[PDB]
């Protein structure tokens, strides 16, 4: 199986300033077929369902601010909020999709 | 060059639908630009095919 | 626009049996797979079903008590849960993969 280590689990913030969580896995997530990295970003607000912010790794999904930028190939992945906002208090977390077992991240919940 | 590239990953992608396959290399006939974004939305849904 | 709804809250006795429907709208639904998450109140990943051929392929921890199932007609993915316990207690996701989640519904078990 793979094994998915977040960054911490809580974050308080400054508005304006800005954010940066990691996502290591313990095995590569790069697929050789199409040279993309199968991990996706999330965003869950409290009673809601999981948002999409960035899959494969690095790419922004539509919809999404610009400021939340997601980074980083193999083993090593980080999501980053240049400037943090109000409407971003929520929790987030990283999810593997390259093998079978799927596995996510321990949350990272935003607050100030 | 690298259209052509993207004309060949496309075209021979294992298990793509062929309605979508038809519309991923209509899409590289009608513009050949933005070969990273049919690619990308090819790899997309792969990902999610059965 | 890819819309997942999921059937309302649910009250349940343990021992009883549930069955969670999820319906979908806005693309192919026998080309791509739908995944079952639990989120209890971090998140555990359930298993998926193969759209196309109804073959469902269940986690480690789900293999007992679990069945995934669909009606291709309707568009819909269902979730059973057979001798409900208190750890059952959580919120279950239909995800068309990593895309989009679905709604959510939340089983409670008391």
């Amino acid at each position: 199986d793979i094994q998915l280590t977040q960054s911490p689990s809580s974050l308080a913030m400054s508005g304006g300033q800005k954010v940066t969580m990691r996502c290591k896995s313990s095995q590569s997530l790069l697929n050789s077929r199409n040279e993309r990295n199968y991990l996706a970003w999330y965003q869950q607000k409290p009673g809601q369902s999981p948002k999409l912010l960035v899959y494969f790794a690095s790419i922004r999904e539509s919809g999404v601010p610009d400021r939340f930028i997601g980074s980083g190939s193999g083993t090593d992945f980080t999501l980053t909020i240049s400037s943090v906002q109000a409407e971003d208090l929520a929790d987030y977390f990283c999810l593997q999709h390259y093998n079978t077992p799927w596995t996510f991240g321990g949350g990272t919940k935003l607050e100030i | 060059k690298d259209q052509q590239s993207a004309f060949y990953e496309i075209l021979n992608m294992p298990n793509l639908n062929e309605a979508q396959r038809n519309g991923f290399i209509q899409s590289l006939k009608d513009d050949p630009s933005q070969s990273t974004n049919v690619l990308l939305e090819a790899d997309k849904w792969a990902s999610l095919q059965n | 626009q890819i819309q997942l709804v999921q059937s309302g809250p649910e009250l349940k006795k343990p021992g009883e049996t549930v069955k969670i429907s999820c319906k979908a709208s806005g693309y192919t639904f026998t080309d791509y797979s739908v995944h079952w998450v639990k989120q209890v109140p971090g998140l555990k990943w359930m298993g998926w079903i193969n759209t196309e051929t109804g073959e469902p392929t269940y986690a480690d921890d789900f293999k007992g008590r679990f069945a995934f199932s669909l009606e291709s007609s309707a568009s819909t993915a269902y979730l059973e849960i057979h001798n409900l316990t208190n750890e059952d207690t959580a919120t279950y996701f239909c995800a068309l993969g990593w895309l989009h989640w679905g709604l959510g519904t939340t089983l409670t078990v008391s």
